[PDB]
RNA sequence: CGGCCGGAAAGGGGGCCGCCCUCUCGCCCGUCACGCACCGCACGUUCGUGGGGAACCUGGCGCUAAACCAUUCGUAGACGAC
RNA sequence: CCAAGCGUUGGAUUGUUCACCCACUAAUAGGGAACGUGAGCUGGGUUUAGACCGUCGUGAGACAGGUUAGUUUUACCCUACU
RNA sequence: CCUACUAUCCAGCGAAACCACAGCCAAGGGAACGGGCUUGGCGGAAUCAGCGGGGAAAGAAGACCCUGUUGAGCUUGACUC
RNA sequence: CCGACUUAGAACUGGUGCGGACCAGGGGAAUCCGACUGUUUAAUUAAAACAAAGCAUCGCGAAGGCCCGCGGCGGGUGUUG
RNA sequence: CCGCCGCAGGUGCAGAUCUUGGUGGUAGUAGCAAAUAUUCAAACGAGAACUUUGAAGGCCGAAGUGGAGAAGGGUUCCAUG
RNA sequence: UGGUAAGCAGAACUGGCGCUGCGGGAUGAACCGAACGCCGGGUUAAGGCGCCCGAUGCCGACGCUCAUCAGACCCCAGAAAA
RNA sequence: GUGCGAAUCGGUCGUCCGACCUGGGUAUAGGGGCGAAAGACUAAUCGAACCAUCUAGUAGCUGGUUCCCUCCAAAGUUUCCC
RNA sequence: AAAUACCGGCACGAGACCGAUAGUCAACAAGUACCGUAAGGGAAAGUUGAAAAGAACUUUGAAGAGAGAGUUCAAGAGGGCG
């Protein structure tokens, strides 16, 4: 017979091979839709995920019980340093989909990019385009780059470009670089593939691609966790107590008679590290680098309008399980996907913004940078110090 | 003794044997399977590497429940174990088939595995012990191992 | 024969000119004699320098790599895998 | 009328399915899948063996009367699913 | 969420129940509930950890019910002692 | 001169912790059943079932009452009244 | 050891949850998880996670995992290989 | 004949299945055609002849019907009043 | 729960000077024993132990019933019967 | 007394019988081993070769085991071996 109370399902089927994700990272879907009406820009970033803190900031959004108060925030840190570009890729739009046209590279690319043609760097002989980076060299040579070029103005209709990160500057173990096809949105094709030569075997800041307030979507797998039961991955209700053979289980996984187990029963296997995009993450302020000026560095990456002070968003003992944030960063609003260190691919939003809580405008009072390794009291060394005195070590 | 394969000339060849040999049927089969296609120094070395968990033996037939290894993707294949006295039962047997051939006067640092063949000993019985009075059979698998080398490149 | 111009939806072997190039034949009526005329007989005649593979020659021109194990890591993990 | 996309609950008494009442709510609609679902649980109810009461039987015993206590086994095979 | 012992991976040792053939589904008809048949869906080596929908899974010639001119324990106002 | 174990009280003290581990009763108002202790279906029922002391009838003065035995100048209660 | 003519029968197997013996698949699978705990060196040796000696760390904690008997066992006692 | 009716229970007559394959009904113990030693040629029955699938690939005849649930072959496999 | 075990293990429990617990010796024997009574116990056997013989007990009831070819080929109905 | 009976016992002779899952339970260290407290229950188990001529000696190994020699018609008969 029927369902005696009605309850909804466990888990969504939107998200349903929940298995560990064949990408470590994070691939874009779907770029944005473009206008040749817009000037040509860059729709997609390659950033590191270095860890979360509060925020201090006045809410202006009027007739709500925050209007004119102040909120505390949780904010992701992003470390994001310069993209540099090493290749153009052209694409034509084919009845059976869209087809891979004429990949065309630049004449220098550093070894932190070539690491990624590799699984044995150490083994290896740093061979790859040593005979492809001698066609700018020569005047036979070049009369087929420029052709590649005039051949991909004229029937390729989709150009993207393939940006690589610099891993040298990062804090991480490793030092072999992310590849990444950022589509180049905006005019013409004429005129965005003029564009994309000009900025070939040239860096790209943050700057350039997103601006501040803007919703963006970030693209990242998950955090793993391993092989876990039903109850664990699924959530379902537990047995209670009594029962024989375990009480962490589904009772009843289908009637008699469609005489299979059907593809939406909650069973046991992987759980996390699987590719998700959560959208409408805004981003509060854009940081800057660590300069070298007069000689003396300057680091007041987390000075607001509202302390003057010198402190870094480096907390005190830098972020926990990453390291040192010394790069320009994007600070975006609540969680992100994925563990420290992970790399994650910042999109620009696939909708159109015409809300309140869209187009609300950020103005940051206070950045928290007590220690994260323990229940931290003190911003900066130099509070710590001032409050505590003179210590037996001096 | 009548061997299985007679070699191919009885001037190049010489036999090494043993009957009764005390190892798994289903482990010494699949590393007499591993070693045919071998030069007898590449042999030595590879059943070294499987006594020290090195180099896996790729298990085919008798591969029921046999776990996944990372040193079985050499082979082409996903199962692998490393069967310690099956590879110290066959390598015994090479040393007496290196014996034979200095003995028969041949170039011993160009002797090919030409042909190896485990077969099934009579098995030898004892009694486990189980619920409610019942006594099972435990019963031991042994197997026959012959060999043939040849003198090549 | 070397260049002169095209081809992208699954690019396709072609058009055209000079010259480097050699005849005056080729097509159609009519004369002129010939070729195993294999002695009544079956798989004839093609696309075929087909497809796929082991190898042996004789010429040049060219190129000297990566994967896996093993080690390490811990954003991963039952084992593999990553 | 088109219309099954998403919902359709928390409790007191009863082994109950069913019933009835309290409260909440947009609403507290009805059903099927071997009267879904025991190598999934549970064992309150029934439905062995011990006993008590009432009615019937001369008696052994009977009750579509009430009551209390009463062992819930196995997956390492094929497929299905993860 | 934590701990111990397993499960898990390895060296060595190494059983058992069970088994016509075997093993992907929807509907049809059929001994009126098919793994095999008919018409359609369709169909890609070899495997590891799990799981309990299905094999009307295993176990024991139904302990209920009926029949048998088969019985046994008990009873009495049954028949014969 | 020689003492071996207690008990009561006070001052001070500790980050209010002190039977610091271990050892080690949850309580109350009632209803049904059986007085109580004891016993029971070894391997699914420990109970309200059996027993029980107390109560109450019945038989028999020995050649007898109750019971055993194939048998008997046979036997148990009975070394009894 | 067989052909032909007669003669005689314990005369022909797929099945009987048939009898006896033998072998498969499952399967190198289930498993080898009750009671805190092992470690460094040396010796003998062809060979040591397990023997033996030392050193350390532990458990039984006198209602013991200690020393002696009764019943039962029958040479299990002891040395050497 | 009894029963609201039943792939229900009980009769008469003849024919079938059981004991029996073969062609058709996609499929099927009983329907329709027709009963069988081992084969070649011919031709039929009952059914067919877009493709599965042998055969209408006829310059077939005459009408009827449009369905946002068309319709489409004994037994027979889903319908009425209006 | 193919166990440590053809009744065991853990915690928690009943009783613990008395109708207490227990070793040996000894008496009761199968329609018999013994029973503070559950048809309980009587050597893993009890609403009649175990062993051998009667005995190959009987079964209108299950299950099986062993070579080939040719020829013929049914009945499930009448009457009587614990 | 005689004529009659005799699956025990001592001794013989025979068979249209059985030929090691057969024939006695027993072709062998069989009423043996083993099981039961006991009464009782009760198996399995034949064959090297004509003759041990049963493989000296060399060689690998800790050894079981091999490799060569050697005996024999034959080890394609190597001690549970037609």
């Amino acid at each position: 017979s029927h369902r005696k109370f009605s309850a909804p399902r466990h888990g969504s089927l939107g998200f349903l091979p929940r298995k560990r994700s064949s990408r470590h990272r994070g691939k874009v879907k779907s770029f944005p839709k473009d206008d040749p009406s817009k000037p040509v820009h860059l729709t997609a970033f390659l950033g590191y995920k270095a860890g979360m803190t509060h925020i201090v900031r006045e809410v202006d959004r009027p007739g709500s019980k925050v209007n004119k108060k102040e909120v505390v925030e949780a904010v992701t840190i992003v470390e994001t340093p310069p993209m540099v570009v090493v290749g153009i890729v052209g694409y034509v739009e084919t009845p059976r989909g869209l087809r891979t046209f004429k990949t065309v590279f630049a004449e220098h690319i550093s070894d932190e990019c070539k690491r990624r043609f590799y699984k044995n760097w150490h083994k290896s002989k740093k061979k790859a385009f040593t005979k492809y980076c001698k066609k700018w060299q020569d005047d036979a040579g070049k009369r087929q780059l420029d052709k590649d070029f005039s051949s991909m103005k004229k029937y390729c209709q989709v150009i993207r470009v393939l940006a690589h990160t610099q891993m040298r500057l990062l804090p991480l173990r490793q030092k072999k670089a992310h590849l990444m096809e950022i589509q180049v949105n905006g005019g013409t094709v004429a005129e965005k593939l003029d564009w994309a030569r000009e900025r070939l075997e040239q860096q790209v800041p943050v700057s350039q691609v997103f601006g501040q307030d803007e919703m963006i979507d970030v693209i990242g797998v998950t955090k793993g966790k391993g092989y876990k039961g039903v109850t664990s991955r699924w959530h379902t209700k537990k047995l209670p107590r009594k029962t024989h053979r375990g009480l962490r289980k589904v009772a009843c996984i289908g009637a008699w008679h469609p005489a299979r187990v059907a593809f939406s029963v909650a069973r046991a296997g992987q759980k996390g590290y699987h590719h998700r995009t959560e959208i409408n993450k805004k981003i509060y302020k854009i940081g800057q680098g660590y300069l070298i000026k007069d000689g003396k560095l300057i680091k007041n990456n987390a000075s607001t309008d509202y302390d003057l002070s010198d402190k870094s968003i480096n907390p005190l003992g830098g972020f926990v399980h990453y390291g040192e944030v010394t790069n320009d960063f994007v600070m975006l609003k609540g969680c992100v996907v994925g563990t420290k260190k992970r790399v994650l691919t910042l999109r620009k939003s696939l909708l159109v913004q015409t809300k309140r809580r869209a187009l609300e405008k950020i103005d940051l009072k206070f950045i928290d940078t007590t220690s994260k390794f323990g229940h931290g009291r003190f911003q900066t060394v130099e509070e710590k110090k001032a409050f505590m005195g003179p210590l037996k070590k001096d | 003794v009548r061997y299985s394969l007679d070699p191919e000339n009885p001037t190049k060849s010489c036999k090494s044997r043993g009957s009764n040999l005390r190892v798994h049927f289903k482990n010494t089969r699949e590393t007499a399977q591993a070693i045919k296609g071998m030069h007898i120094r590449k042999a030595t070395k590879y059943l070294k590497d499987v006594t020290l968990k090195k180099q896996c033996v790729p298990f085919r037939r008798y591969n029921g429940g046999v776990g996944r290894c990372a040193q079985a993707k050499q082979w082409g294949w996903t199962q692998g174990r490393w069967p310690k006295k099956s590879a110290e039962f066959l390598l015994h047997m090479l040393k007496n088939a290196e014996s034979n051939a200095e003995l028969k006067g041949l170039d011993v640092d160009s002797l090919v595995i030409e042909h190896i063949q485990v077969n099934k000993a009579p098995k030898m019985r004892r009694r486990t012990y189980r619920a409610h009075g019942r006594i099972n059979p435990y019963m031991s698998s042994p197997c026959h191992i012959e060999m043939i080398l040849t003198e090549k490149e």
